[PDB]
């Protein structure tokens, strides 16, 4: 069990509502929260996320997908 | 089992969500004495909860004690969360 | 809950591992959805938190696109 961080740049509530969906469709997901001033952090928890596969979909999907913290 | 003891239930499955405070309490729902669900709740508030067959209004007080018009068979149950 | 935010838990459809990630998905692309966790003791319920959220319209949503759906908390 981990704790990810993403930062995930966003244009629109469009970006963080497929932001969010992405993630939280994601195998292993126990939960989701956007956090930041400009709701554009993702906390997420679950077992057997792979952290750099899950930047990659949110950079091809959304936009420039930062990993800030895996824990 | 079949006799409520909460000193020997395990913890809830529980998610302190980031955007509001952390809630004080687990509470406990039986049905004959038989755990059905658990959860988190506040201290000192209301909730309304589906038990069984009926929508109940769930008041906390200051100390996890939960109130409410249950229906036949069953009954939610508070105590304090560690640390509080 | 105590504060500008409402806490809902809704009981989503257990088909599969699948199915109940495209309830995650589906509730947390919701507008004003700040947090998503499953809940329950069989981890069948889906906590959501934010605000402006509409409980009975995503039920509605959650029974068209996944599979049947059932309000069980409002705090």
């Amino acid at each position: 069990k981990q704790k990810i961080v993403i930062k995930v740049p966003m244009a629109s509530d469009k970006c963080r509502s497929k932001a969010m969906a992405l993630v939280a469709s994601t195998g292993g997901v126990d939960s989701v929260a956007l956090v930041g001033d400009l709701r554009d952090k993702i906390e997420v928890v679950g077992d057997g996320i792979d952290s750099i596969k899950l930047v990659s979909a949110l950079r091809k999907k959304v936009g420039h997908a930062e990993l800030l913290q895996v824990s | 089992k079949r006799a409520i003891d909460l000193s020997r239930e395990r913890d809830p499955n529980f998610f302190d969500h980031p955007g509001i405070p952390v809630p004080e309490c687990f509470w406990f729902m039986f049905k004959n004495n038989v755990r059905q669900d658990a959860g988190t709740c506040y201290s000192s508030w209301k909730m309304d909860m589906k038990v069984g067959p009926n929508w109940v209004h769930i008041k906390s007080d200051d100390n996890c004690n939960l109130s409410g018009d249950f229906p036949p068979g069953w009954i939610v149950l508070g105590k304090k969360r560690p640390g509080f």
